[PDB]
């Protein structure tokens, strides 16, 4: 339950604790529609 | 425990700038007695084993591979001139050689730091284009008889000054044909056209405005002689085009295998009976024919000429005025080209050629050269290549300049007075830039055989009375104003060759590190 | 140093032992020999370097970042300046050439307190005290970015970032180049917030004329050529629309479900005509929407071609994926990968046009480039460099993009210092009176860590071929009385730095040289972390490989 | 000396008939007669064309008899898949299959379940790949982590096939050689 995301860059001095669940992987930009979401719904698809 | 896989031991300090300006002269000697009337030829043994005989700067630098890095920076330098202009190229390097040279003696002796060099430089460049603009002047650019003496400028150096009459007319019959209206001039070497033909006379040769093609046609019958041709151009195949889809025909009655070759066969006779639709008389395609559509353009006499590159499919389409269209349903008669004629097959041993000549002003044109060699070809087609090159700076801008090393040496009296009012610690390396501006008047003298202690020292007392326009013969060596003889260049050449000889400078005098073992 | 060790003596390791502060020696020769290449390079007086791939291939390099990246060292101590020199070009992007001398000599000068019986932990410790200590003096010292009535600033923040170049005597053409590039192509986000996206401006590697006359386009420059010789080069008229699409434009196949199986022989031709009459349905639309100018990502047949020579379209192919986004973003298109909508019929729409004032194609020594200038929704900017040859402007196109990153960062942080090792000076002397206050061992940890700031200051004297202690003890003397300045402005003696064109001690602030603060703070905090993962290792063990 | 070579060895029976207008007939049909041929080989040749989804009984049979082929030393490569379906590399492999067998006729391509193929052979251990050619085991190769293992690509499948020896290296029908005709037209418009 307590993950450790090593991400390159900046200094230890910029470590917090996140509230919520943050994510390794970056979006894919291949069409770059939305920028920035706010009160957003999440869904977790495992299909194609 | 090495630490660098890279060179970890240095060439640093001084040493280095030794290795680099002694490369820096290196290259100009090789390349001192290829300047002037008089100069001389050169041969390069290519590892391919393609033989050339050269004497301008470009070529000669291009084809020499060297293993010192510092000395390929100008070796690229004739790169960069000749596809900004095309003319001037060796002025360049031995300018730049000298500026390097002259410069040596100042890190040694004075310690002068490289970046107060860097400054005086600038001031000095920015002097040399300022006096550069005061001594040249302009001149009438639709006169076609003083175009005639400018070609003829840098066409003395080369071997073709012998034919100098005929080469004019060859040039500037080409490249007012090019030329159109509209940076006012914006016609490009890619349209022009330049095909050797080994064998004939140099002599006898003309401007035609066309496409020479190097082919024959496909089927006897058709006719070599077109009063009134009219070009159509495609890039569908006239064979069948096989589908990128793959597709399997399973047959399991009897009639399903004759069809589909009949509907090859009505595909191919529908598609020719649109080709008719405009009734054309020579059709240009550049991929394959089939052997069956030929028959069918018979009964409409539609030369048909195949596997056309992609570059002569634009120049036949700015000649006679034909849109390139890729199917064959959206012809129409505005499509087809017009205003073309005298469409004649000469028969030659060697390959067929076909002429063509007109009655979007866009034009294009095809100069046959004839010789005695392959190599000399190359040597004659370079030259159309500087005949060109020095005409479209004079028709760019109306601004043009004298030459001969008088332009050269007006820079240094003016800058040798500027110097002396400069003053201060960059005043010592401001004196070089003056001073490399001599080799240019010296390498013709010398190569002219004459002695250019003496016939130096007069040209700067001659300068001091305050004229411009006193030369340096190239043949005899003479203080003779240049207005009688008529040697005259462009001003872009000079102020090409002077910012790249300065900024070459000032890339080469701030190394003092060489290191190796790289391999990216 | 002197003779090898003894291997694995009653150890019984495959690869080799060794311990003790020989390994802690190796380091600091270690660090040193990767930081001679970069003290040459240092400040405007530094000259630069080649590095040849044994191919003849050469490149002309004065900044760390890439000569440490391409020199392939074995040694893992030296990796860790070498990702520091790759970090640093990162976030700040400029300073790369310092971090790698000021974290070598941090080590160099520690390597006296290890055989002084001073713990690592104790030294670490104390550079850290004497960190933040900086960094608020730093906060204290720094100036707020106004100075007069007019701005009289971004024109000098160029200069630092264009010094130690080859263009840097044409700073002051490139200085008002820079600036009117950036201030272009803002943008806005998160509510207010300004961004400045580096990279977005295009560097062309032209060749001609000279540096001085690069003319400065305002709008975006596309590095492509046209598809036919046949189509119109120059399109004149206001309001140009610009379509961007991405989708598959060439003949292709069905997918790769699909597999055509035919018995009816009849219809073997409509199939065929089908696939070819589709894809020229889409480009029948964009004629309809009247699109002069379209560019498209993935190839263009010859069958879609013929249609844009009629209609007198500028199709280009070979586009690539980063470019056409800025070209939407700038000409006020939207990116489409495929042409749809929420209901089922299949059509385009007007509104996913851009529109831009005037195309034109341009072509400069074997170069074709469409210039594309006068956006209507939001500016846009393009650098055309021009030099000798293209390894020449590759140093050019590394000082072009360090300058964009270091006035990046003064409008995003007005804050700014001087140059000419002004504030390494000035931590010396604040440091000083702090390290007598805290009492125990920590003292010459602050003090060592104070006189290793010193050597910037001092490399600027050295590669000058002058004389350095003068020009350091008249630095010292002036930031000596900061300190004591005794307020009541005439708090003078502060913000002065070395002159080395002419070997004087004036003022920075009139000289017209300065760099953000932030840049500053970076590089320290960064070139400590590096210091302190060098210092606390002990024992080396080399596996060789199987 | 190659240059020589480069213009009938380089160019197949489409692009043979570039060099028709620049090249002699006779020097350039004497060598297109030899190039159909061998594409008629290729076209008797093509007994395959689908995955054989077999059962044990026939696996000795289908596997190794036509490894023999004609037995003119005819010999037929076998290329046997052991699927599994719980294995995320098997239904990789399996599109493998189906993908080279549209292109590669003249291979026979056959799959089988692991279950039923070997008594009690570890689940674990398969997908397993067997290449039979004249009733010999020319390839015994284990799970496709040398192939890149979740990452394999069709690209790394026919390199695979080249190195047995089932496909010549200069192939027009790999992708490796297999260019895109926009790559061919940027060349030639630079050269
Ligand atoms: N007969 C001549 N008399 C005086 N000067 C000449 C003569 N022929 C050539 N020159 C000078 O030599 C120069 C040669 O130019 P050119 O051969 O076109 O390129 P490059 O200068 O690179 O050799 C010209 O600029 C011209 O001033
Ligand atoms: N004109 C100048 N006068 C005095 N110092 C300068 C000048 N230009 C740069 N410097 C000094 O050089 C240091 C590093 O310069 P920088 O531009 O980062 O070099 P590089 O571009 O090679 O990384 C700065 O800390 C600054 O103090
Ligand atoms: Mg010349
Ligand atoms: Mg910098």
């Amino acid at each position: 339950d307590i993950r450790l995301v090593k991400k390159v860059g900046g200094t230890i001095d910029d470590t917090e604790m996140i509230d919520g669940v943050v994510l390794t992987q970056t979006a894919i930009k291949s069409a770059g529609g939305p920028t920035r979401k706010e009160k957003a719904k999440i869904g977790l698809i495992q299909f194609q | 425990v090495v630490f660098m896989n890279a060179s970890q031991e240095r060439t640093t300090g001084r040493q280095a700038q030794i290795s680099n300006i002694t490369a820096a002269k290196a290259v100009a000697d090789v390349i001192r007695t290829c300047l002037g009337p008089k100069a001389m030829l050169k041969m390069l043994l290519d590892p391919m084993g393609g033989l050339v005989l050269t004497n301008d700067g470009h070529a000669i630098l291009r084809e020499i591979d060297v293993a010192h890095p510092a000395a390929k920076s100008m070796l690229e330098l004739s790169r960069t001139q000749d596809e900004e202009v095309g003319d001037g190229t060796t002025t360049v390097i031995i300018l730049a050689g000298e500026i390097l040279a002259q410069c040596a003696p100042y890190l040694i002796e004075k310690n002068i730091h490289p970046v107060i060099i860097i400054q005086a430089l600038k001031k000095a460049l920015t002097d040399a284009l300022e006096v550069i603009k005061q001594v040249s002047k302009p001149v009438d650019v639709e006169n076609d008889a003083a175009m005639k003496k400018l070609i003829q400028a840098s066409i003395g150096t080369k071997y073709v000054i012998h034919w100098s009459e005929k080469m004019c007319e060859l040039a500037l019959d080409a490249v007012k044909t090019v030329r159109k209206d509209l940076n006012f001039e914006i016609d490009i070497k890619r349209y022009v056209r330049v095909e050797k033909i080994p064998g004939g006379d140099v002599l006898d040769s003309r401007v035609l405005k066309g496409v020479l093609l190097n082919k024959d046609v496909v089927h006897p019958k058709m006719s070599r002689h077109i009063e009134n041709p009219r070009v159509v151009l495609l890039d569908c195949p006239l064979e069948y085009k096989k589908g990128e889809s793959q597709t399997n025909i399973e047959i399991e009655k009897e009639e399903d295998w004759n069809r589909i070759l009949q509907i090859e066969e009505e595909q191919v006779q529908l598609m020719c009976e649109q080709i008719l639709a405009v009734r054309p008389t020579l059709v240009i395609t550049e991929k394959g024919v089939s052997d069956l559509a030929q028959h069918y353009l018979l009964k409409g006499g539609c030369s048909v000429l195949r596997r056309v590159k992609k570059s002569d499919n634009n120049r036949i389409a700015r000649v006679t005025g034909a849109t390139i269209v890729n199917r064959v349903e959206d012809l129409k008669e505005s499509d087809v080209g017009t205003n073309c004629g005298l469409f004649k097959v000469e028969m030659i041993g060697d390959e067929y050629f076909s002429f063509l000549d007109n009655c979007g002003l866009q034009k294009a044109c095809t100069i046959m050269l004839r010789g005695g060699s392959k190599d000399i070809l190359n040597e004659i087609d370079r030259n159309l290549q500087d005949a060109m090159a020095v005409a479209r700076n004079v028709m760019l801008s109306p601004s043009l300049s004298p030459g001969g090393g008088a332009t050269e040496m007006a820079v240094s009296v003016k800058l040798a007075e500027k110097a002396k009012q400069l003053e201060g610690i960059q005043q010592w390396p401001y004196q070089a830039v003056a001073d490399a501006m001599e080799c240019i008047p010296r390498t013709l003298i010398q190569n002219a055989g004459g002695d250019p202690i003496r016939l130096l020292s007069q040209l700067r007392a001659k300068h001091a009375q305050g004229n411009f326009t006193t030369g340096i013969d190239g043949d005899k060596g003479k203080i003779v104003d240049m207005v009688s003889y008529g040697i005259w260049e462009p001003e872009v050449i000079k102020q090409q060759s002077v910012k790249t000889a300065i900024e070459s400078a000032c890339l080469l005098l701030r190394v003092d590190d060489i290191v190796s073992g790289v391999r990216k | 140093q002197l003779f090898n060790n003894s291997r694995s003596d009653t150890l019984f390791l495959g690869g080799e032992k060794i311990s003790g502060d020989d390994i802690r020696n190796q380091n600091v020769l270690a660090t040193m020999a990767v930081a001679n290449v970069v003290k040459s390079s240092l400040g405007p007086v530094g000259l630069d370097k080649m590095l040849v791939d044994d191919i003849g291939d050469f490149t002309v390099t004065n900044d760390g970042a890439t000569i440490l990246s391409l020199l392939d060292v074995q040694h893992p101590a030296g990796k860790i300046l070498v990702e520091l020199a790759q970090q640093q070009d990162r976030e700040i992007g400029d300073g790369t050439t310092s971090v790698v001398i000021i974290a070598s000599e941090l080590l160099k000068r520690a390597n006296e307190l290890v055989k002084n019986k001073i713990h690592p932990t104790t030294i670490i410790t104390g550079f850290r005290v004497a960190l933040r200590e900086a960094i608020r003096f730093i906060n204290e010292v720094l100036s707020t970015s106004v100075d007069t009535l007019g701005k009289e600033t971004l024109i000098n923040i160029a200069k630092t970032s264009m010094s130690s170049k080859i263009i840097g005597a044409d700073s002051d053409f490139f200085s008002n180049m820079v600036v009117d590039a950036l201030l272009a192509v803002k943008t806005q986000n998160s509510k207010g917030e300004i961004k400045y996206p580096v990279k977005a401006v295009n560097v062309l590697k032209a060749h001609g004329k000279s540096a001085t006359e690069s003319l400065l386009v305002p709008g975006y420059a596309l590095n492509c050529t046209v598809a036919s010789q046949a189509m119109p080069k120059r399109i004149a008229g206001g309001n140009v629309k610009i379509a961007c699409l991405d989708l598959n434009l060439q003949k292709a196949r069905m997918a790769m479900g699909v597999q055509i199986n035919i018995d009816d022989p009849e219809q073997l031709e409509q199939i065929r005509k089908r696939e070819a009459g589709i894809v020229l349905e889409r480009v029948k639309k964009i004629i309809d929407a009247g699109a002069q100018v379209v560019l498209t990502t993935k190839g263009i047949d010859d069958l879609c071609l013929k249609e844009f020579v009629e209609a007198k379209i500028m199709g280009v192919r070979r586009c690539k994926k980063e470019d056409l986004r800025r070209i939407a973003r700038a000409t006020g298109a939207t990116l489409v990968s495929s042409m749809s909508n929420l209901e089922g019929e299949e059509t385009f729409e007007s509104s996913y046009l851009g529109l831009c004032d005037e195309v034109v194609q341009a072509k400069f020594s074997d170069d074709e480039c469409i210039l594309i200038k006068g956006t209507s929704k939001h500016s846009s900017s393009s650098i055309i460099l021009r030099g000798a040859n293209d390894y020449s402007l590759d140093e050019m196109e590394r000082s072009l993009h360090d300058s964009l990153s270091v006035v990046k960062r003064t409008l995003e942080s007005g804050n700014v210092v001087p140059g000419g090792g002004c504030v390494e000076a000035a931590l010396n002397i604040y440091l000083d009176n702090f390290a007598t206050t805290v009492g125990s061992r920590e003292q010459l940890a602050i003090a060592e860590f104070a006189a290793a700031l010193l050597i910037i200051p001092k490399t600027l004297a050295v590669n000058a071929a002058k004389d350095s202690s003068e020009l350091v003890a008249k630095l010292r003397s002036y930031h000596a009385a900061s300190q004591m300045a005794k307020p009541e402005k005439r708090r003078s003696y502060r913000n002065y730095g070395l002159d080395l064109i002419r070997g004087k001690i004036v003022d920075e602030i009139h000289a017209g040289v300065l760099e953000p603060t932030i840049s500053k703070v970076k590089s320290l905090k960064s070139a400590l972390e590096a210091c302190v993962a060098i210092l606390r290792i002990d024992t080396m063990i080399t596996v060789d490989p199987e | 000396a190659k240059q020589h070579e480069n213009r009938l060895e380089d160019k197949d029976l489409s692009d043979l008939e570039e060099l028709e207008d620049d090249e002699d007939e006779d020097f350039l049909e004497a060598y297109k007669i030899k190039r159909l041929n061998e594409i008629r080989k290729l076209q008797e040749r093509s007994k395959f064309g689908e995955v054989f989804h077999i059962n044990k009984p026939e696996y000795n049979k289908e596997v190794t008899l036509a490894s023999q082929g004609k037995k003119d030393d005819g010999g037929v490569y076998v290329f046997v898949h052991l699927s599994l379906q719980s294995k995320l590399q098997s239904r990789i492999l399996s599109h493998l299959f189906q993908s080279a067998a549209c292109k590669f006729r003249e291979i026979k391509f056959v799959e089988i379940p692991a279950n039923r193929a070997i008594e009690n052979y570890p689940e674990s251990n398969c997908p397993t790949l067997i290449v039979y050619y004249r009733g010999e085991v020319i390839k015994n190769m284990i799970t496709l982590l040398e192939l890149g293992g979740n990452n394999s690509k069709m690209e790394d499948f026919e390199d695979f096939m080249v190195k047995v020896g089932a496909v010549a290296e200069g192939d027009n029908r790999l992708i490796m050689n297999r260019d895109d005709e926009e790559s061919r037209e940027e060349r030639k418009l630079h050269y």
